[PDB]
RNA sequence: GGACCGAACCGACUAAUGUUGAAAAAUUAGCGGAUGACUUGUGGCUGGGGGUGAAAGGCCAAUCAAACCGGGAGAUAGCU
RNA sequence: AGCCCGCUCGCCGGAAGACCAAGGGUUCCUGUCCAACGUUAAUCGGGGCAGGGUGAGUCGACCCCUAAGGCGAGGCCGAAAGGCGUAGUCGAUGGGAAACAGGUUAAUAUUCCUGUACUUGGUGUUACUGCGAAGGGGGGACGGAGAAGGCUAUGUUGGCCGGGCGACGGUUGUCCCGGUUUAAGCGUGUAGGCUGGUUUUCCAGGCAAAUCCGGAAAAUCAAGGCUGAGGCGUGAUGACGAGGCACUACGGUGCUGAAGCAACAAAUGCCCUGCUUCCAGGAAAAGCCUCUAAGCAUCAGGUAACAUCAAAUCGUACCCCAAACCGACACAGGUGGUCAGGUAGAGAAUACCAAGGCGCUUGAGAGAACUCGGGUGAAGGAACUAGGCAAAAUGGUGCCGUAACUUCGGGAGAAGGCACGCUGAUAUGUAGGUGAGGUCCCUCGCGGAUGGAGCUGAAAUCAGUCGAAGAUACCAGCUGGCUGCAACUGUUUAUUAAAAACACAGCACUGUGCAAACACGAAAGUGGACGUAUACGGUGUGACGCCUGCCCGGUGCCGGAA
């Protein structure tokens, strides 16, 4: 068993875009944004917990930060892992 | 016509790299001159 | 047989080819192969310590019995081998016991004849026996030179070595090169000449044919510059010094053996 | 078959062009090899009086009768 | 002028197309902006700014396994630093489980969705049951060339289905246009390739053991096993599908949906890691199969079926004959692998096209000299010039014909000559190739024999016919004679020298008896070589033919020693 304490560390905030949208009102799937080191397996435990819903499989992939300037003034973003969860057909969020 | 740089980066690693300078006495030497001149880059290593 | 090839290319004109038709046309026998990769004349310092030697045809190493240790049991020739690693042919033996062993086919040597090695054995070709009890006088090859190490002289094709005295615990042995030699009476050795005589009637016919044996080209010191041979220089052929190897040591009468430890062993030297 | 003709591929014999170039070695038209001592990818080994060289003092990062970088070092310069 | 849309034109098409690895790193997509950047303008951009975008049990990495090679506990060696190396441990460019078709995004897809699969492992049952390795054996597991036969990708034509009936003479037909596609998996075990099978007994082998492998001897039976492209069936009452219909936010969404066959041609792909043949004689280790040891004994473990769970992590956008990589540039350069349609063609040459992609990021005029790249040229024809430099010329296939000389192979495509388009006939399409239905047989199947419809189809001869010209374009040898040098194919001064230089097979001299000489190395060691004088090193000469004379005073080397 996955610990409470590290399931509510790795579900950082829902990710808004089109293709998310799409995602939802298409195939019952939500994009989340996680942590870097979450697995498919804590992601899935945590989803489950947390929002208190059923889930079918977890996607996941990482998001390469992009390089800013900010005033003459350059940084590159975090990269930070994506989640495409799938919700068993029936479960609303 | 063919440069003089041809990149491969399993190449420059095991040339250049971290783990090559350290390897030795010499490389370590290396390490030490760019800490010491306080180079931002020590090693080709990404 | 020896066979010149007919000269319908330049690089066939002068080709002669020793072709055996008793020789294995199959693949040779697994259990004694052994992988064998090339050192382009290169120590582990990775410098070029021979020179001339460099690519040619990969070749697995087949593991040959020198020793000939296997006293008592007689052993059937199954076939005749080529060896890529050696200018001798090879025999495939079978052991009454079910042992199978490759060793340096005598001359004469067939496919069904019997072979054996140990004190009890006969004066045939390709037996084994101490040449204590071998018969002064005998022709014999594959000869060791200490008890027990395998055979290390007369084994390249067509080679021997005559048995011409015995005196207490040694034997003098009659060596291809001339040399007179004495060694150990309980040294092994095979009875018969390592078969292949015609070897050396091959003629290679092109510069290719020595590469596919791993030789690369000998440059003449004399067409070098001086920075790189003492034979280097000159405006047009010129030489005017007294012929030396690279390294500037006498190479045309200059005696280099220098080993007081086996000098007691050699009665007498090839000249 | 280090055979023949000839594309790919590898070369580089001639000419013109170009020479503050399109290019710090190329383009165009022709040219040689093209199953072999062939060619090529990836990785590896050889280190500077050292390597490697089918030998031209060739090649060793556009650098070679002794690489490059740092040091002895403000060498020395009866010369400008 | 350069952006978008449209119509036309032109260019590439063994690429100037499509895609991988590498290398790069957001360049990808959308909106927005045009200062700078872009060799011009720019409303456009690989530019600025903002937002979005990369979804895996099966693809790759990681992982298991090793090659060259690296490192290397102890160890050996070395003033120190260090060198070398054993056990080991790393190291791919190689070996090792498994997924396909269709659909979808502005931008991902073998990753998402739909349909249909497959692999490995952990649990739990149930039944049956000798399991067990760091050890043994097998396998994995291997070259070059050649030739076929069987196939498929693919193409062509016919049939079938849908559409058309023509801006200008003709075109309801032997007419025109388009489509005619469907996977892995599963079942079947074919063309063909290889191999005798089975049961006993015995045994100096495989570091011990072995029921395994090896060896020996009988008996018995002769077809048993293994491998295998493709086809066929199923997958698929599905998917896709030319069009049509309804909506357009004029980008394109929604709905429906015909035929979906056959013949012939056919790879450089597959069967094939095959077969034949040759000498230069062609990795390793694990996974995998099998054997036992110590050990464990109605246990663990093994095998099978069923159920259940798991299969993480990282990569995944985009560029790659390049404006994104290597070349300081948005640079005529360089960059490994895969795919490869039509007509003509021997062809991956070449011409024109297809799919697909582009018109090369300054234009507009003008129509001087001169320069560059080309076209043609009266008469002459090398008179040019250092030199026929450059140009012009030759150029194909078939048949005829072909000298000196020669190492008997050559020289030779020597030289030189003739034919060559189209139409018709032989023959409404021939010789040949392919092969259906039927027929009969059968050890009734992917079978055998015959049969020969249909399909495909050279080459020749004869007769005719058009042009100045029929290898019509592109493409595509100039030829011959005497002679120097080097035998030859090769190699070389990256970037002014390709040669007569280097190498070379062959020859000779010489050293070298193996702990070899010799070479790298204060050394240990290593190469030479897991070679052994028919071998190895050094030196000179340089195929082959005929040959290689005299001098040992000098210098060297070898030997002698009173
Ligand atoms: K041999
Ligand atoms: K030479
Ligand atoms: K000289
Ligand atoms: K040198
Ligand atoms: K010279
Ligand atoms: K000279
Ligand atoms: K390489
Ligand atoms: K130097
Ligand atoms: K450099
Ligand atoms: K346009
Ligand atoms: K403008
Ligand atoms: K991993
Ligand atoms: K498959
Ligand atoms: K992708
Ligand atoms: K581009
Ligand atoms: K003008
Ligand atoms: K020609
Ligand atoms: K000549
Ligand atoms: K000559
Ligand atoms: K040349
Ligand atoms: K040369
Ligand atoms: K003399
Ligand atoms: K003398
Ligand atoms: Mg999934
Ligand atoms: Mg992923
Ligand atoms: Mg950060
Ligand atoms: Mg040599
Ligand atoms: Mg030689
Ligand atoms: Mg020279
Ligand atoms: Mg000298
Ligand atoms: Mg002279
Ligand atoms: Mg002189
Ligand atoms: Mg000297
Ligand atoms: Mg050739
Ligand atoms: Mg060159
Ligand atoms: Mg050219
Ligand atoms: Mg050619
Ligand atoms: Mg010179
Ligand atoms: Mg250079
Ligand atoms: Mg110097
Ligand atoms: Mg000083
Ligand atoms: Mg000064
Ligand atoms: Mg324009
Ligand atoms: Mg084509
Ligand atoms: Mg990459
Ligand atoms: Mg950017
Ligand atoms: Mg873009
Ligand atoms: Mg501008
Ligand atoms: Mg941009
Ligand atoms: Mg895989
Ligand atoms: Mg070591
Ligand atoms: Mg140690
Ligand atoms: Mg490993
Ligand atoms: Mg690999
Ligand atoms: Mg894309
Ligand atoms: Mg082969
Ligand atoms: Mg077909
Ligand atoms: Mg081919
Ligand atoms: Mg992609
Ligand atoms: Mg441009
Ligand atoms: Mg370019
Ligand atoms: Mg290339
Ligand atoms: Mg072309
Ligand atoms: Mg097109
Ligand atoms: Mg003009
Ligand atoms: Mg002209
Ligand atoms: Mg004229
Ligand atoms: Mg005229
Ligand atoms: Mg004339
Ligand atoms: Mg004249
Ligand atoms: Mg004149
Ligand atoms: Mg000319
Ligand atoms: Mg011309
Ligand atoms: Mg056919
Ligand atoms: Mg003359
Ligand atoms: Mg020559
Ligand atoms: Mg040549
Ligand atoms: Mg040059
Ligand atoms: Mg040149
Ligand atoms: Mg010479």
């Amino acid at each position: 068993m996955i610990r409470e304490e590290r399931l509510l560390k790795v579900l950082r905030a829902p990710h808004v875009s089109e293709k998310a949208s799409t995602a939802m009102e298409k195939s019952n799937t939500i994009v989340l944004k996680v942590a870097k080191d979450a697995t498919k397996a804590e992601i899935k435990a945590a989803v489950q917990k947390l929002f208190e819903v059923e889930v079918e499989v977890v996607n996941t992939l990482v998001v390469k930060g992009k390089v800013k300037r900010h005033g003459q003034r350059i940084g590159r973003r975090s990269d930070w892992k994506k989640a495409y969860v799938t919700l068993k057909e029936g479960q609303n969020l | 016509m063919k440069r003089t740089f041809q990149p491969s980066v399993l190449k420059r690693n095991r040339s250049h790299g971290f783990r090559a300078r350290m390897a030795t006495k010499n490389g370590r030497q290396v390490l030490a001159r760019r800490r010491a001149k306080g180079r931002a880059r020590l090693t080709v290593s990404k | 047989a020896v066979v010149k090839c007919k000269p319908t290319s330049p690089g066939r004109r002068h080709v002669v080819k020793v072709v055996n038709p008793e020789l294995h046309k199959g693949k040779p026998f697994a259990p004694l192969l052994e992988k064998n990769s090339k050192s382009g004349g290169r120590n582990n310092n990775g410098r070029i310590t021979t020179r001339h030697i460099g690519g040619g045809h990969k070749q697995a190493y087949r593991i040959v019995d020198f020793k000939r240790n296997k006293d008592g049991i007689p052993a059937v020739v199954e076939r005749l081998e080529y060896d890529p690693n050696r200018s001798a042919n090879i025999a495939l033996v079978l052991y009454k016991d079910g042992e199978r062993r490759y060793i340096l086919a005598p001359k004469g040597l067939k496919a069904g004849d019997q072979i054996q090695s140990g004190v009890d054995a006969a004066i045939k070709p390709g037996n084994t026996l101490p040449m204590r009890n071998i018969p002064v006088g005998s022709t014999v090859h594959n000869v060791e030179m200490k008890p027990g190490k395998g055979g290390q002289l007369a084994r390249s094709a067509g080679t021997y070595v005559q048995i011409v005295a015995r005196d207490g615990a040694y034997v003098t042995l009659r060596l291809r090169s001339g040399e007179m030699r004495k060694v150990e009476a309980d040294c092994r050795a095979t009875l018969g000449e390592v078969g292949n005589a015609e070897h050396m009637l091959r003629v290679l016919g092109k510069a290719g044919a020595a590469r596919w044996r791993g030789v690369r080209p000998t440059v003449r010191g004399t067409a070098m510059n001086p920075v790189d041979h003492p034979h280097g220089g000159g405006e047009g052929r010129n030489f005017g010094k007294h012929p030396v190897t690279p390294w500037g040591v006498q190479t045309k009468g200059k005696k280099t053996r220098s080993n007081k430890r086996t000098d007691k062993f050699i009665v007498r030297r090839r000249s």
